[PDB]
């Protein structure tokens, strides 16, 4: 450790002054700043993480709803499955597939569905 | 110093209450500022997003590296006869068919990835 600059200083090269949204990196060497509307165009990039989980099921998507009304606040019944939340339900034969966001509280209530079908 | 862009700012204090992650050696951070000078400020809080940089040979080889074995091809990577990675211009596909893995890749790809 203490292998870096000056902690109040970094390097930042892009979209400078005027407002910006930002983001920063650190590292054992060197602290840097990019601008998150540039940084798309960087080596570094927001990335949306879709995470697919087949869950064996002995039930009818009737009653899956029925099930996930039964933890859930927000379900919605959608055309071609249902959506709790981010998360895309669908069911398939005698197994659903959960298909669902990045995003920490995507997972959370996506979790709840999983037990849900589960038992 | 503006040859470029700027290179070196001082950063405020409130960025020290950003919700700091580290990627592999990297520590990175969201926020809303305004640039005035020399003085970087936050002005609001970054938006929960996963950064990170997505390589397939590297996410591959830390595969690997936790005794899985990963095949390469056009679409992506196979870990263990079944996990799907399929790469995405701004995000990653992971398929959940395998048999008990699914665990790891997921910790794979957080390794080059940070909630922000």
């Amino acid at each position: 450790g203490h292998m870096l600059a000056k902690d109040n200083e970094a390097k930042i090269f892009t979209g400078v002054e005027g407002e910006f949204e930002g983001i920063i990196i650190g590292t054992e060497d060197d602290i840097r700043i990019y601008k998150r509307d540039e940084l798309i165009e960087s080596k570094y990039k927001e990335m949306c993480i879709y995470e697919r989980q087949r869950i064996p099921y002995n039930s009818t998507a009737v009653l899956l709803k029925q099930v996930l009304v039964d933890g859930f606040e927000e379900l919605v019944e959608v055309e071609s499955g249902f959506m709790v939340g981010n998360v895309h339900i669908v069911l398939s034969g005698q197994e659903v597939v959960l298909e669902w966001k990045s995003s920490y509280t995507d997972d959370v209530l996506a979790i709840s569905i999983s037990k849900m079908i589960s038992d | 110093m503006s040859d470029v862009s700027m290179g070196m700012v001082k950063l405020d204090k409130g960025f020290d209450a950003l919700n700091y992650r580290a990627i592999g050696t990297d520590s990175v951070a969201s926020f809303r500022g305004v640039r005035d000078g020399d003085m970087v400020r936050c002005i609001g809080e970054g938006p929960r997003m996963v950064i990170g940089h997505a390589d397939i040979n590297e996410m591959r080889r830390m595969i690997v590296e936790g005794s899985m074995r990963v095949e390469q091809e056009e679409n992506g990577l196979l870990v263990e006869d079944c996990v799907w990675i399929r790469v995405s211009g701004d995000g990653v596909t992971i398929d959940g068919r395998d048999s008990g893995v699914f665990y790891a890749v997921r910790d794979v790809v957080y390794r080059s990835s940070a909630f922000i």
